[PDB]
Formats: C-alpha cells, structure tokens, sequence
C-alpha cells in the first residue's frame, strides 16, 4: 500500500548540481492523512540520477502518540523506477536501520555504515520509508521529512 | 526476410555462390589428384564422395 | 529496414512553477517517455483468372 | 532533475551496419599457372569438347 | 609508514567549488591492503587551497577484531606538500581529537570546536587520519572513509 509522495509523482522536481562535488539538498516531505500502518512503503523522494547520498536527515513529527510506542522507520533505495505505483516494489534498509524517532519526534542523522556507500546508477531511484513495525494508534495528518544531501559525479 | 535486413541478399547470394564454386573447383582438383576424399572438415564435398560423372 | 516500429509518448510536464524571482538553474524538469512495439508481417492472397478456354 | 535515457530503456536507438564483413576466400592453389593447354602444364586442359 | 590513498597520488582528483559559499564534499576513502598499526599516517584526502572545513563525517569499517578494542584515530591538516611520500610528515588532530570510532564500524561527525575553525592557505593541503593508539590485536583489509564538507572563498 504505497503512499506516494509529491516528489515521486513528479509534481515537485528534485534538484541536480550543475557541477561535480556540489552538495544539493531538498526537503523530501509528505503530509500523510491516512495515518501510518504496518508495511506502508512511503516513497518520499528520489536520488536524481548519478548521485550518492552524503548526509541523511529525518524530521518526523510525533508520529506515534501513546505509551511505549513501537514504531520504526527504515528509509532505503527502492527497486523499480520512479513514480510507478506498483505494490510489488520493495525497499531496503540501506540508508537507515530502524530509526526510533517516530516514537517521539526530533531529528536523526545518518549512523549506518551503509549510508555513504550507496553506489550510483544511471537512472533515477526513489528513496522510500517503510514503517516496518505497526505502531499504536497514530495521529492522522502528520508530516514526515527526509532531508537528503546528495553529491553528483562521484568517482 | 529481405525486409527485415538492410543488406541486399540477392547480391550477396550471387557473390557467395561464386566464392563457393571457386572453392569447389580447388577442392575437386586436390581430391582427384590425391585419390581419396580424406577427412577434411572444411571441404564442401561430403565424406564417402567418390567422384562425380 | 523493417520488422518493427517503436514510437514514444511523452508525459506532460507537471510541476510547481517558480514564482517571485527565485533560482531555477537546479530544479530542471525531466522528460519521461513511454514506448511500445509494432511488428509487421505481410499478408498475401492470389486470385486466378481461368485458362484460355 | 536531469533527463536520462539510460542504457536498458528500449528507446536506445540501435543502428545496423550495412557493410558485410565476409569470410575471405582461401586462395585456390591450382590457378592459371597450372591449368594450361599443351604438355608443359601440371593440369592439362583438353581443347576438345568445347566446340562440337 | 605512509599510506597514500588514490586521492593524494593524483590518481583521483578532488572537487573544488566554482563559486563562493558553495559547499563541496567528496568521499575520501582507502582500501587498506595491510592492517592498521601504531604510527601509520594514512594520507587519505586533500583539502584544496582557499577552502576551510565546515563539517566532516568520518566513516570507518570495523577495525578491531577482539574484545576491549583501543584503536583511536585523529584527523588533522598534514603539513607537507601533496603526495610527498616522506616519513617526516607530522599530521595532527585539528579535525578529530582521537576519535573512538574504529572499535566498531560506525559514523562520527565533527564534535570538536576546532574542526570548524581552520585557517586557509593558498596551497593544497592533505587531510590524513593517524592511528594514534595502536589497535587491539587483530585487523584486516577495511575501508576508512572521510567526507569533508569544505567551502571555498570565506573571509
């Protein structure tokens, strides 16, 4: 059950550096209104091509209100092309590995050793959030943001 | 078949046939002089071919 | 040539325009294309006028 | 972003070369220097059975 | 005792911004053929002239093998010219003050108040990690990486 963002549908384009080595960042955000659930592949934003993420930042709100929340969010690089509403598409746990910031909110920075070792590809890939653990009753109309720093033309 | 390919198959067919007959004359001379067809695998004439006419 | 035709459909550029004198050297809208395949094979028939009688 | 056509996309136009590389004929050994009329020739051409 | 990465010998060049204030980052990395040992000065990256560091993630693999690991890495602006291949080089700890990363493959950001305040010089300088304290018994071929968000044309 994909919750396809604005950036994936193409209704909001992602920047590309005009030079190699320039760090380009954009706010991949959603205002999801149906509330998260188990196994919702949330496709926030897209690596714009021959780009390797170099710093990843989440800016989730309090996405699970209650005692001892069990929510988890592991962003990753999705398999298929950009903007193809296929439920069969899968999302790995490369960039993040089960962040717990959805429990209370706040901001988390990349900590996995695979965050900066993403290999480039010639066609756009999409970065997607999967809520791998079904949280307690979660507030609807809550925002999720993944601010990526990606650099193009790496070696 | 000729539509599916850019080449002109008639011209290349004629050229390959001329090639083949040149090679066949050479083959046939060596087979008659040597007295046996042998085992050569690049020869046009099949095995057990013992003369024509 | 022949045996195939592959034509493309270009999706319309939907994207929030940039108002009020910002910079747009980065946010460059990318073209996307969808394709299909047309394969051709001949169809022939033969009418026959009768003999001279 | 930036437009990319990518390698595997079936829009990658492919051009077919019109030149036919050919297996070169092996040089026949029994050329004109052998097949000759008259006695002094390893392969003697019989002038009969061309006319008549 | 010098480990010249590809980014110092000139095999792989480093990006330099074409503007002022435009941040630039490149993943300076090594493939350590040998195992780290005390005193090694791993020349990994070069900081281009008229540029100052602004933020620096140091990302290394698991450099220990046994329990109670003690490997410590410090990162500084090495004095000599780029690619000199001379043991007389000094190194330093301007960027990282004996970071505890390396005991477990992880990600550390510049937590020092001296990494962000570095003067600029009109000539290229090499950024190189040094293994200050010797590693605990056991090591293998691992990739030390250090992305370096530097900006040119400050004041």
């Amino acid at each position: 059950a994909l919750i396809q963002s604005d950036f994936a549908q193409g209704i909001r384009m992602t920047p590309v550096p005009d030079c190699a080595g320039d760090v380009t960042a954009c706010r991949f955000d959603i205002t999801l209104k149906n509330a998260p659930a188990a196994g919702d592949i949330i496709e926030l934003g897209v690596l714009p091509g021959n780009a390797v993420p170099v710093e990843a930042i989440l800016d989730v709100d309090d996405l699970d209100t209650g005692g001892a929340p069990t929510i988890t969010l592991d962003v990753g690089i999705m398999s298929g092309p950009v903007g193809k509403n296929d439920p069969a598409r899968t999302c790995g746990n490369e960039l993040f590995a089960a962040s717990t910031v959805g429990q209370a909110g706040g901001v988390v920075r990349a900590t996995a050793s695979s965050a900066f070792r993403i290999q480039k590809a010639e066609d756009h890939r999409s970065v997607g959030v999967k809520v791998a653990a079904g949280p307690a009753t979660g507030a609807a109309g809550k925002t999720i943001a993944l601010i990526l720093f990606y650099v193009q033309g790496t070696s | 078949s000729r539509k599916r390919t850019a080449h002109d198959l008639r011209k290349t067919g004629r050229d390959r046939l001329g090639d083949y007959f040149y090679q066949l004359t050479d083959e046939l001379f060596f087979m008659y002089l040597s007295g046996a067809r042998g085992i050569n695998k690049d020869f046009i004439l099949p095995t057990s071919f013992t003369g024509y006419a | 040539a022949g045996d195939r035709v592959s034509f493309d459909l270009s999706v319309r550029l939907r994207g929030q325009p940039t108002f009020g004198d910002d910079r747009v050297e980065g946010k460059e809208e990318n073209l996307k294309f969808y394709t299909d395949e047309v394969i051709i094979d001949q169809v022939r028939h033969s009418v026959s006028a009768g003999g001279r009688m | 972003s930036s437009t990319v056509i990518a390698f595997g996309d079936p829009k990658a136009q492919k051009k077919w070369s019109s030149e036919l590389a050919v297996d070169i004929r092996k040089k026949s050994y029994f050329e004109s220097r052998f097949i000759g009329t008259s006695e002094n020739a390893v392969i003697q051409r019989k002038t009969e059975v061309e006319s008549d």
